RNA sequence: GGCCAGGUAGCUCAGUCGGUAUGAGCGUCCGCCUGAAAAGCGGAAGGUCGGCGGUUCGAUCCCGCCCCUGG
């Protein structure tokens, strides 16, 4: 690449033939790099196919098992049924007066 | 395409004929137009100007040489005895022209105060104004030149230009083509304000001209859809005449530029009455005028000098020499009017709206005539618009109206253009609106819009006017009554909805899936249906991969991305690149959307008659012609999976995190999944798992292929997961657990297997051999030290045995443990650790 | 998408809407421009009365800027019953606006056009906490189901009437929360979703 | 109108806690025999002001629950005593809290509707019944496995349950050290929303654990959901397309200074350029000093309309260092 | 549809009408530094200058076609 920028300081009548030599060297190293890139890429692709195998069935859940209560789940499902019919949810205290 | 520009002064004038003294503010008028269904896009007042803005005449011009552009020092006559010396840079005027001058002390729109300056070595006692500087029009290249006779020098500029006017930018719906004129909009205002309306197209406003014979030989092919074709000549027009200022101004405020009187008349009458008009140079017409379909490969050159490739469905006006007009779209350059035109033949035609719409859209020519014809033009006012053009053109250009007239009205000639009558109950608008309108409201409003109403007991018989072809059913008549009474009078009543069933199982499962993923550290995005350009080539997919069979879009926003998404991963990976490339390098995105997976080449189904319900056989045919659109859930991860903090430096994303995303979706769907190794691009073949619900495959998960990551510019170690939600059956389990009050027995089993043996397969074999006594099994050690041979691993599981009716002994649990060890030896080749 | 919803052929009422057509040309397959075809699908499958809403993606050929997006979501409404009127449509739009804009939400309907509704209207909203000042802003279209649509589905328009509406979720989210750039609503940057919390 | 805002919030709290590894139980309203004596509460403790049942099933358990913890700790004992040592429970239910002695209201004529004054008089005669959320943890918080040996339950897990509830409730909470039985005074935090106290959390007292037979290191949470106001925020974020600037700052403070106070002081001083702040290092030693600690925060600066220079970000960082100096006496690490 | 102006590093943008984009700010990396950081000081990496062709010994730059944006 330093030989490519050195062509700008050359005389105009010399850059034509001196440049023709530079590209031929530039294409020579570039064509060798392009094939070597493909061979090393093909070797990498062929390496992951026969190695790097993990056990995809290993436990991955580090969080313990949780669960809502089934009675709360049933009350949730009962509530959703009546809300979908237009009804609403009312509430009341557990400690109640005898008047009520 | 649906715009309608008009100044308020012209609109007020037409209304004021039937309602003298009618005048409203622009704000109130906008509310009334909106209240009856006319979208007002803009309300722009002219000017305003203040101070001395007067009409002047350029009496002299001195060319100031020695500058970049031609600079003119002009002596302007402003009406007094002292001519003003004005400097101007425009070149679109000559000596003797009328201009508008802003003198020192004036204030042009934009807060620009005018004063004398020392420009170009001379003094400028004001300025010659352009249309843009006066807020009159958009012209800024040159200054404004009023036509000769517009005013005398010294007249008030604001009055001559009418700068107190207000132009209204309307967006007319395609069902009200009659409102693309001052006639229709004025009629609408007369209805809204309960005014008496005088039709500007009526015979009282446009008295008929003499009819003494044919104007030109004409042959019309009736299957071209033409409903009317009228012609009347005007001979001996002055080539030197120009349109008066009031006409050129009204055209300007309506968005049309003035060219010559003959064309100015036709454009003005089109805006006033809604009937497009065209003027032909009759001295260029050769022989009989013929209205026929265009032939295959036929072409034509329009007014703009552009050759148009015609179609066999296009309607033409031709003579013996060439084509005269593309019917309803644009005339031809052969019979156009130019400077030396002296005898004109005006054309008033009514074309088929569908034929004009097809032609103008294929040729990309939405002319002022085309957009009006495609929305139906009143065929009963053709001769009225013709006579209005002839009288007005002969008045301006100093010509004579010929008493001849050709008027083709079909075979047989039609003398009644009334749509068929409609029968409707007198209370139908009251029932649809839920409003008890006063007695006679329906019949009153329907007569206002110009329909004939007769009473037959309790049923009305309504015949719509010829300019309202949109009124074909009683529902259309209901809209007329409701919109004129005002929709604001309709009360708010909740409907009597019946008891519903709520969310479906699939709709509820999606909520749970999105909730769990978001609560697990994932961020939801909306995946775009358009695939990126050449993404499957970056993935390295085979040419026959099922994901490549895509559905394409004819007209996409980006021409390089026409295909629809067969998988939600490319959209997620694109959003992942956006986040990472902007500073958010530790991301976890998920999406829940449908994919488009064609099963065949794109095939269409012909038009089924709409007049009836399509049978269930045709419904199954339309559904089979559509690609499968299954519901998918997918996610991508990159960077840190666990963020850093005081606990430690964090954990980067690995393939097990993608597998954990699968288990989260599985738990949210109340199903059990199995993970088996698989090879499936774009995943890493050694870090990829195929997800199974029972025996059905539902998707894949794991780390992406390193070559795919390189070719796609993704972060290193990017993991992905995709599942087919519609492949997972909706489950509603009803567990009946019975808790055992007896103690448990804890034992650990250590088994040595080959490295390729999945750990779940060892646990499945231990569970299968232990029996019902096994309560819980958990793996807690995977050892690959030197005591364990190469390509082998040691797994230790924590076993918990419990009986439902007794206390066990250590020999009781060891018996089930030994049977589990034997099962693992038979199924996965396990060896008891020694 | 068009024919069953009373869209006229070769008419600006059908050609004005630029739609994503599926290749090849003249295939009668296209990306939906509104959630209105779900009206047809529901009327053929379900038994009357029908009271359904539909939320899905819709596709228009608009360029993505701060107030438009080519791919957006729409909420469709369809109610078909015996004796439905404009008052029942107004009552539904008022309740819908009151749930998404607060108790101070009052609507306004003005006449408009849609090929599948007659009469047709547009809905405006007005709540107390207006981000850009209390004024009338466009929400969506509405109107009574055209009797031609009922005939195309096997429903007698003399016995059953119905109304409808359609609002964009992307447009609703903007003026409710005061979001500046619609591009951030679709581009998928985590900086836009995270401030809204986990959500449930 | 569907579910109310509170009812929707209670579902979200239950879903979030279950997804985070907690198991819901149904708490009994009858207090265990002398549970507050085992807790060591003072005689004038407001929780001791209980409403008693005249005819209880168990004569030794006649008092109703002022707090959800005794029922949850009782269920925690059942699980650990039957082989389930690693357990995380939670419960969402109302408690009872009288403000006076049990006062009755005489009979009101049923032949008519009681007036609003009689209705308000009947409700005032009842004990306060607010809805509480509570949770207990013992044993392993993270189960062992191929990743490692697992992590035992610590007080920070109880504080995280508070943040899980706060995120579900769409509210911000602040934790402050407090002494409140039955919690460990050095491992207890009082939860605040705005300026309203809503409950406590952390590890329980070792003496309380010993007297109650609870597992060692038991942590607990209890919040008053009625004390937390409902909120429906309407965020309108604007994503800046300009690059960010990453910077870290180390600050030395006294040991008793909470790390959140330093983070809040940095936020208040950095201004609107601060996009994100995260603590990733807590260091102590002779280099720092006795009863002092160094805290390093990862700062992310971003302007909404321009690209920042390093001096632009350093100016906001210096203003944040000065704000921490005036607020928590922070000293820039040197 | 018009002649144009634009597409340039991970982000936001300068700059070049033939042989080095002595590119900037932030982003990434290295050293000094710190228990570990950051700043600071001192340094590197990274663009195939929108794509495909063509002209040319050689094209971000000149020509053609095409994709994407503002007038
Ligand atoms: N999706 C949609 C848009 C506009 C409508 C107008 C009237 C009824 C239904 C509509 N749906
Ligand atoms: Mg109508
Ligand atoms: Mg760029």
């Amino acid at each position: 690449a330093l030989a490519r920028q050195a062509l700008a300081v050359l005389p105009k009548e010399q850059r034509a033939e001196a440049g023709k030599r530079v590209n031929a060297a530039r294409n020579a190293a570039q064509r060798s790099y392009d094939e070597r890139l493909a061979t090393l890429r093909a070797e990498r692709d062929a390496a992951v196919l026969v190695a790097e195998g993990i056990d995809v069935t290993l436990p991955s859940t580090r969080v313990p098992a949780g669960a809502r209560h089934p009675i709360i789940m049933l009350a949730e499902h009962v509530a959703d049924t009546f809300i979908a019919m237009g009804w609403e949810l009312a509430e009341g205290p557990e400690v109640e007066t005898e008047q009520f | 395409s649906n715009a309608m520009r008009l100044p308020y002064s012209w609109l007020r004038e037409v209304v004021a004929v039937g309602a003298s003294g009618w005048d409203v503010t622009p704000g109130e008028l906008e509310q009334t137009l909106l209240r009856i269904g006319h979208e007002v896009e803009e309300v722009i007042p002219l000017g305003p100007v203040d101070g001395p803005v007067t009409v002047g005449r350029v009496a002299d011009i001195e060319e100031l040489t020695g500058y970049k552009k031609p600079i003119r020092a002009c002596a302007v006559d402003i009406g007094d005895r002292q001519y003003r010396e004005i400097i101007c840079g425009a070149t679109n005027f000559a000596v003797g022209d009328l201009v508008v001058v802003a003198l020192p002390g004036a204030t042009l729109p934009g807060g620009f105060t005018i004063s004398a300056r020392k420009a170009y070595g001379r003094n400028s006692d004001g300025m010659i104004c352009s249309a843009a500087e006066l807020n009159l029009g958009a012209d800024h290249s040159g200054i404004l030149v009023l036509p000769p006779g517009a005013a005398e020098p010294g007249a008030d500029g604001a009055g001559v230009l009418g700068l107190d006017d207000v132009v209204f930018h309307l967006a007319i719906t395609p069902d009200r083509g009659y409102c693309m004129s001052v006639r229709g909009l004025a009629r609408e205002l007369a209805c809204a304000y309960d005014l008496d309306f005088v039709d500007p197209a009526s015979n009282s406003r446009v008295p008929p001209l003499p009819i003494e014979g044919p104007a030109w030989p004409l042959t019309v092919q009736p299957e071209t859809g033409v409903r009317r074709f009228a012609l009347r000549p005007v001979i001996g027009i002055d080539p030197a005449a120009v349109s008066p200022w009031w006409l050129q101004r009204r055209l300007l405020l309506c968005g049309i530029r003035a060219t010559c009187p003959a064309v100015d008349v036709t454009n003005y009458v089109m805006l006033e009455l809604g009937h497009p008009m065209h003027a032909h140079d009759r001295n260029r017409i050769s022989g009989t005028l013929g209205v026929r379909f265009a032939r295959s490969g036929e072409t034509a050159v329009t007014l703009d000098g552009i050759e148009r490739k015609l179609d066999t469905a296009d309607v033409l006006i031709v003579d013996d020499a060439a084509t005269a007009a593309i019917g309803g779209v644009m005339g031809a350059a052969s019979t156009e009017v130019r400077a030396d035109s002296t005898d004109v033949l005006l054309e008033a035609a009514i074309w088929d709206p569908a034929a004009v719409s097809r032609t103008q859209r294929r040729l990309h020519l939405p002319s002022e005539a085309a957009r009006r014809y495609e929305r139906t033009v009143d065929p009963a006012i053709s001769v009225a618009a013709l006579d209005r053009c002839a009288r007005l053109l002969a008045d301006i250009a100093g010509g004579e109206v010929s008493p001849t007239l050709t008027d083709w009205r079909g075979d047989p000639p039609c003398d009644d253009w009334s749509p068929p009558p409609i029968r409707m109950g007198v209370d139908v608008p009251d029932r649809i609106a839920g409003v008890a309108y006063p007695q006679g409201t329906t019949a009153r409003r329907l007569a206002q819009i110009g329909a004939v109403v007769t009473h037959d007991g309790d049923t009305l018989t309504v015949t719509p006017p010829s300019w309202r072809p949109d009124l074909r059913q009683p529902a259309d008549l209901v809209e007329e009554v409701l919109r004129l009474e005002g929709l604001e009078v309709i009360p708010s009543v909740l409907p009597p909805a019946p008891a519903g069933r709520g969310l479906t199982a699939g709709q509820q499962r999606r909520r749970t899936i999105g909730r769990s993923l978001a609560l697990s550290g994932y961020v939801e995005i909306l995946p775009t249906p358009f695939l990126p350009a050449g993404v499957f080539d970056l993935w390295g997919l085979e040419a026959d991969d099922s994901r490549r069979m895509t559905t394409r879009v004819l007209n996409p926003l980006e021409a390089d991305r026409p295909q629809l998404a067969t998988t939600l991963l490319p959209a997620l990976l694109e959003a992942l690149v956006r986040n990472v490339s902007r500073g958010l390098v530790d991301v976890a995105l998920f999406a829940i959307a449908q994919v488009v997976q064609p099963t065949e080449q794109t095939r269409g189904v012909g038009l089924i008659p709409v007049d009836r319900r399509p049978t269930d056989d045709e419904i199954a045919m339309l559904d089979a012609s559509l690609p499968r659109q299954p519901q998918h859930v997918a996610a991508v991860l990159a960077g840190l999976r666990e963020p850093r903090g005081p606990w430690g430096p964090g954990r980067p994303v690995e393939a097990a995190d993608a597998f954990e995303a699968v288990r989260i979706i599985a738990r949210a769907s109340r199903v059990d999944v199995t993970l088996r190794p698989a090879q499936y691009l774009p995943w890493h073949p050694g870090r990829c798992a195929q997800v199974f619900v029972g025996e059905s495959s539902v998707g894949h998960a794991g780390q992406l292929h390193p070559a795919v990551i390189e070719r796609s510019g993704l972060p290193k170690g990017t993991c992905a997961v995709e599942l087919n939600l519609d492949a997972i059956p909706c489950s509603a389990p009803l567990p009946a657990p019975r808790v055992s009050p007896y103690p448990a027995v804890f034992q650990d089993v250590s088994l040595v297997v080959a490295a390729d043996i999945p750990a779940q397969a060892v646990a499945d074999a231990v569970r299968a051999g232990a029996g019902d006594l096994l309560e819980d099994i958990a793996l807690f050690d995977v050892f690959t030290g030197p005591q364990i041979g190469e390509h082998r691993k040691s797994l230790t599981f924590a076993l918990r045995f419990r009986a439902p009716d007794r206390t066990l002994t250590e020999d009781d649990a060891s018996a089930a443990r030994d049977a589990a060890v034997q099962s693992a030896a038979e199924r996965v080749g396990a060896v008891l650790r020694g | 998408n068009f024919d069953a919803l009373n869209f006229p052929a070769d008419h600006p009422a059908r050609g004005e809407q630029d739609t994503f057509y599926i290749a090849p040309e003249d295939s009668r397959q296209l990306l939906r421009t509104h959630t209105s075809p779900v009206q047809i699908r529901t009327l053929l499958a379900r038994e009357l009365p029908v009271y359904i809403i539909s939320i899905g993606r819709t596709f228009r050929t608009d360029e993505l800027d701060a107030t438009h997006t080519p791919i957006f979501h729409q909420v469709e409404g369809l109610a078909v019953d015996r004796g439905l009127s404009m008052a029942h449509l107004r009552g539904t739009l008022d309740a819908f606006a009151r749930a998404e804009f607060g108790p101070s939400a009052r609507t306004r309907i003005r006449p408009h056009f849609f090929p599948f509704t007659e009469p047709s209207a547009e809905v405006d909203v007005w709540f107390a906490n207006k981000i850009g000042g209390a004024a009338w802003v466009e929400w969506g279209g509405c109107g009574m189901v055209h009797p031609n649509v009922l005939r195309a589905t096997g429903i007698d328009p003399d016995l059953y009437s119905g109304f409808a509406f359609g609002m964009g979720l992307e447009r609703t989210l903007q003026f409710r929360n005061g979001i500046p750039d619609m591009r951030d609503m679709v581009e998928g940057d985590v900086r836009f979703s995270l401030p809204f919390g986990v959500g449930a």
